[PDB]
């Protein structure tokens, strides 16, 4: 799951099997069974294989949610 | 002169004419077979050039050329200084840091050159241990030593490029 | 015929130093790729640039080592 | 008079039912917005600086919460009088008396009583957005990061039941009280764990400021609601 | 410097210089298919237009 | 050395013909794979180009 | 007479060079695979490469230090 | 005769490039172990497959000072 | 005589080359059980096997000298 | 006699450093390449001024080496 | 007669290394220790662990010079 | 006699130390320079002066080799 | 004759490797201050703890390197 | 007399530690600076004061090799 | 004599040692200083506390050195 | 055979007589004294073959290299101990010959740190006598001592872990 | 002489084992065998208590 | 003359030992021997105050 | 005795001289020129002292003289002065020995950095003279005086942080 | 009596010229910045005393 | 060596006073008047103010 939560609520929940993501260090690819990290985004527009403006980043080698707010399709 | 040397530049020369002859033969729409390569190689440079036009035509030529001076010798130090010391004069109009910069060029033409003297001397070992008595192993160093004269290739044409980008 | 034990010397000097060079760099770009698969093209080929530049001064070395056991 | 009161028991019945509406509209987002609320205290807790640890404290601000119209029982009174009485017995010194308002009715007491106003806000819809909110929740945290006060506390009015509203008090002071959570992971860290906290902090504050008024929303709807039907029943009663 | 000026001038003249020609029969072909399809598409959603009018 | 010049020649044709055995492959995959790129593309572009114009036809029909 | 030593020398460089290249190669690609499992294959494949590329010049070295003590 | 010499030298350096080699391969091995326990196998196997092919050269190293110190 | 100074000189070569490893061996266990402070058996088995294959050059390296200090 | 060795170790020691120079520069270029894909062209020109300033000395340590060789 | 400089550098190389390896210890494990204040006699012992681990070939080296300096 | 091998091997010390002193620094602006492009003419700046700085004691070294070869 | 040339580079390296080895012993130390200064002393006891190991071998070598010169 | 020869070898081995000495400071602050332009003042005071204390002792081993060449 | 030689190498290999084990200590300071300002004063104390102690070695190094030299 | 090898092992053995007799003296439900250190051992030594039926062999050859460490404060037989505790290892249950060589490897290091401590030791007494350096010969000895009882740990856990690998 | 030492070494661990190591680990077995004991009795009877308390 | 001189610097060492030795073991010893008691005697007690416990419930259920 | 070196001394000390009697011709609140230029070098030293008062002339004159010492170069002692600044460092208030030797080895290390460039500048003036670069010469004298400058700090500061720790 | 220290005092004398003309503005803006910070400290302090003054004698007449 | 350490020191003792006694005393007595100058005035100031919100009051 690459699920994304606002605090309005969420905007997608669907699976994959690849995720693209550009943040404040650098670019990052995630792939299934990552090492769990913490990362913060810099109004970036994430994708998948939407925008984030402002959010944390965190995964885990199950799934990962990118918890943000004003993230819109 | 080199009588040797001029008859081998003569011979790549005839060498690049019939395979660009052959590559332009035909015209068409679609690209296949070897009018697909030429568009794949011709895409390449492009965009080598467009990371690093009016130029990719002698970068192409250059590419050529040194891909058959590789070529050829599977089965020369002056040919190489005149190749670096044109392209450097060339780079130069197009437009103590130049005498460095002249110094770098001919470095990297002296580079090329011994890569292609390292495996001509292999080559000589080997046939030499042969006439003294390894074909796996004769055939291995014979796919790397073209291999490294691609990237030789590759390298050189790239830092001509950045040479003349910052020219 | 200390020639021959210079230019031995050299080779092995410029061979030490090429490998430092070539296994820094490779040892490098490897975890350059595997941080973001996508950027594969661009960092093989800045590998392939600057590992030749690596490698330049090293045949110079072994044709100033070659031209020494020469003389 | 039985015509007048007759009018004034059928529109305080149907508002009454309007606001009763509006209480159910605003249960759906309370309940909605757990989510954020659960993944932000489970990162900052696996997660763990200037606004993690005390320091000699010189002014504190009051945050409040009242509504845009008055029309209630107790929910506007109720906290204004237990934060003047707090106020009153801590903060002796006016330049620790600084206060912070939300509500329009808490900015009419306190501009009666001749309170110093730092930052204000009002005018704001039955169910609000994040945007409509986050721009003070900025201003307040960027005040405290620089260090105008050194304690932040919260008063609102806590749902717990229809006919029930409690009041209590939060602390938006430099964070203390933080549940451990029962599977404690750790992570890796990109672009290093201090400037990963720098950012996350005010984030966490920024959600913090929420929740709290969601509660204190649904609680004035709620009594709003009881105290119309109250005096709904009153008027049938005397008509 | 002669030969090797005469060999250099040959590769970035006439032959390289035919070549270029040929190659560009093919990539402004190529370019030229997409650039016919876009204007018929225009074209198409002229007619759309005018009938919904 | 003619006989060394001619036995090393002889083993870079064999060289040469074991690396083609394990090469030809690759590189034949790699320009179909460019060339069904190039086909790709072009075939979107005549598609859409047909879509396009059939729907201009019922459109007009429609109206019509 | 001084040849033998010559050629072991260059060689005693010329493997100590790739064998700190090779190591420093194999402990990056190691963390790398650590880092991002499902990339095996092609870390496996770049480390395979960057081996040779590194290794390549010692074996020269290798080759001219055997011609010198035969000289 | 220094015979013995350049084998005893050609023998020192390749010992001296092999270890470091070694024990910088199986540190990040380690590292990704406390890391990520969950696969152990993968790594155990990569470092060995490291340490084999660093363990090469100057293996051949010791053979060619054999063979010198022979002649 | 001459041998002596080599075998000398292997004997310190070999030694440098373990200590090397093996203190980057410990140092790197000692980060993981920092990190991890719960692996302290597997850390252990993995620290020992890692000195033991960095040590095995060294054995066979001082036995070598000690045979050419007796030829 | 010993100019010619004065001349292979001089030239030897200037590969060294040039080779370690331009290896470790362009080791970190990959990485902050790796880290930022954009912004290319600012870091792919210091390349180049990076390796002249490494290489600068070791120019002119050849030349003196040559020099000395003739004598 | 000149066993005396083949003794000199073998407890030299000995030294070296084990300094080399015992300041490796001592910085990681410090810095374990700031990392975690506690664990403290656990970092301690294995400290020593090691540095008793790295303390065995330059000892060995130590004696093979005082033999070598006895014959 | 011995002047020529004394200013060569001044010569390359000096060459080893200013590569590897320019190496460092420039690599590290390089990392700065992609953390941050803002700063890019002061980290050049900067940059000049360590340059300047390291490059100082070998020109001293190259100067002495120059007058113990005159004499 | 040699020994007096014995006993000196005795203490060289001696010298060059407890410097370069307690180097990294206190670069560490200010590293867990500057993270945490509340654990000032305890880091404190175990840089001096541990800059008596590292110094330790070269102490031999010294006391040895005075017996070389004797004889 | 080897004593220019002896001079020669202290000035270079000063040389490189001097180089290195200065690269690693430098690149240090190098990379401070980049983290917090704040602190630059402060930041180029430091670096003077290591600079000239690093460079300290090399100045007087090239004093005493003038003194050894003038012996 | 040889003494000569001795003291130079002696006094270059410490001074290589005092190089690098001054810079090694000095290049965090930079980076700790930039991130906690405030506890200047405690990083001096610990600036200049143990850079006496890493450099106490190459002081007796030296006064060895000497005292070889007069013999 | 070696005289004064045989009497130094018969010591030794005495002193580890001794020394049990008088840590075994007397059994009760609270150890003091002694019976804390005797207690004290026992545990630190079942923690560390439970972090890694042989807790007995280990704290008995414990003893029996501390005693003979503490002895030298005032190789063959080394090489024996080092090929009995391998024999041992083995019968309780290229590559083979290098695991062979590494536990002479550690016994010829435990050897060689002693020898190490009582050649320093001796050559700086001889030194003090003809030409009076007491407190660096009693660091020398206090350093000296801390290294036996480190290489004497060392050398219990690799017997240890060498077992536990068999 | 290494035949010697190793029969010594042996004979003096096998007479300081079943001399003193046996008493020695019999003397620990019994410690931690009241140990239990005290802890098993402990349990049992708070067990007990509960059992008829409730 | 060695071997005395040797003798009296060991008692020196022996006598200087004691004194910076002789606190840190006996603490270390103290310590271990009290928590050793200490688990011993609140085994003991534990014992103890659940019989008494047992006792008093069987006398309040009587 | 060294009559060179006395008679340097004297220079030196008359140049220090004449230079204090510049800067103190005239005392007002407003300082500009020379004494704009006296009021930023005794604040810069003032701020260095109280990084790392009763000092501060000292410092002052110490600076003064060594700045003096180095531009007379463009056209012993050092071990005395340090041995005299050591001397009052102990006296304001292994390891003293030890301390000492660092002393020693920042004087000489001055002392060396002086006389390297004193010996470059006079072998490429004899060269020049001989057989003439004069802008190589320029930028040679140039930044042997920058780093006397940064050496004569450095000392400033070594012994401003000897005297604190003392 | 070379012509070494002539050489020398020339080469000094051309270094001095090029000095001061590549940094003697450096230098002068410097000591122009310290003087005006000195000056506008000076003239605060006088401003902040005279308006002190007015201040006072204006309070005194308005209560007169 | 030489004999001329105790005759420098001596220069460099006698030097330090005179300079001091010369100037180093009236700069750092200019230095100390300019200061106090300044925070004199800044007493003033504070002192008028003080009087005029007295005459206010």
């Amino acid at each position: 799951h690459v699920s994304v939560v606002t605090p309005d609520g969420p905007v997608y929940e669907d699976d994959v099997e690849m995720v693209s993501v550009k943040a404040k260090s650098g670019e990052l690819g995630i792939l299934p069974g990552h090492i769990p990290l913490v990362a913060p985004l810099e109004i970036s527009a994430a994708r998948l294989k939407i925008a984030v403006s402002g959010g944390f980043l965190e995964v885990r080698p199950d799934k990962v949610t990118i918890l943000a707010q004003a993230a819109e399709r | 002169f080199n009588l040797s040397d001029m008859l081998m530049i003569t011979i790549t020369c005839l060498i690049v004419f019939i395979i660009a002859v052959a590559a332009t033969r035909s015209l068409q729409l679609r690209p296949t077979g070897m009018q697909n390569f030429m568009e794949w190689v011709f895409d390449f440079v492009r965009g080598i050039i467009n990371s690093t036009g009016r130029f990719l035509t002698l970068g192409v030529t250059l590419i050529m050329y040194v891909f058959v001076a590789n070529m050829l010798g599977l089965p020369d130090a002056t040919v190489t200084l005149t190749l670096a010391v044109m392209v450097v004069a060339l780079t130069h109009y197009y437009g103590l840091k130049i005498i460095e910069e002249f110094a770098n060029t001919l470095t990297l033409g002296l580079r090329l050159f011994g890569n292609i003297y390292a495996g001509e001397i292999l080559l000589g070992l080997l046939a030499s241990l042969g006439t003294h008595y390894a074909a796996i192993p004769m055939m291995v160093w014979q796919a790397f030593s073209i291999f490294v004269g691609t990237i030789q290739a590759f390298i050189f044409t790239m830092l001509t490029m950045v040479y003349m980008a910052h020219k | 015929s200390l020639g021959v034990l210079a230019a031995a010397i050299a080779v092995g000097l410029g061979a030490l130093g090429a490998g430092i060079g070539n296994g820094l760099i490779v040892s490098r770009t490897i975890e350059g790729i595997a941080r973001q698969p996508e950027l594969r093209p661009v960092l093989q080929t800045t590998m392939f640039i600057g590992v030749a530049l690596v490698e330049a001064l090293p045949i110079i070395g072994v044709v100033f080592s070659f031209i020494y056991l020469g003389r | 008079r039985i015509n007048a009161t007759k009018k004034t028991s059928q529109i305080t019945k149907a508002m009454e039912m309007v606001s009763t509406s509006k209480l159910n509209r605003a249960e759906q987002n309370a309940k909605s917005f757990v989510p954020y609320m659960e993944k932000i205290q489970e990162v900052v807790a696996n997660v763990a600086h200037p606004m993690l640890v005390s320091r000699p404290v010189k002014k504190t601000g009051y945050l409040v919460i009242t509504s845009d119209r008055g029309l209630a029982g107790a929910y506007n009174s109720n906290v204004l009088r237990l934060v003047y009485q707090t106020i009153q017995k801590r903060h002796a010194s006016p330049d620790e008396y600084a206060i912070i308002v939300i509500g329009r009715v808490g900015l009419s007491f306190f501009r009666k009583r001749n309170m110093p106003v730092i930052l204000d806000i009002t005018r704001l819809p039955d169910q609000p957005s994040f945007a409509d909110i986050k721009e003070i929740a900025r201003k307040t945290v960027g005040l405290f990061a620089d260090g105008t006060f050194d304690e932040l506390y919260m008063y609102y009015n806590h749902y717990v039941s229809a006919i029930q509203q409690e009041v209590t008090e939060r602390k938006l002071l430099p964070l203390t009280d933080l549940a451990e959570n029962k599977q404690r992971t750790v992570y890796e860290f990109e672009p290093s764990q201090e400037e990963i906290l720098d950012v996350l902090l005010p984030q966490y504050a920024e959600s913090l400021i929420y929740g709290a008024l969601l509660d204190a929303k649904a609680s004035e709807h709620a009594a709003r609601m009881t105290a119309m039907k109250n005096a709904t029943d009153n008027a049938n009663e005397l008509i | 410097i002669i030969y090797q000026l005469l060999m250099f001038i040959i590769l970035l003249a006439l032959l390289r210089k035919f070549a270029w020609q040929p190659l560009m029969n093919i990539m402004k072909q190529r370019e030229e298919h997409i650039a016919n399809e876009i204007d018929q598409a225009e074209k198409r959603r002229q007619e759309a237009e005018k009938l919904l009018e």
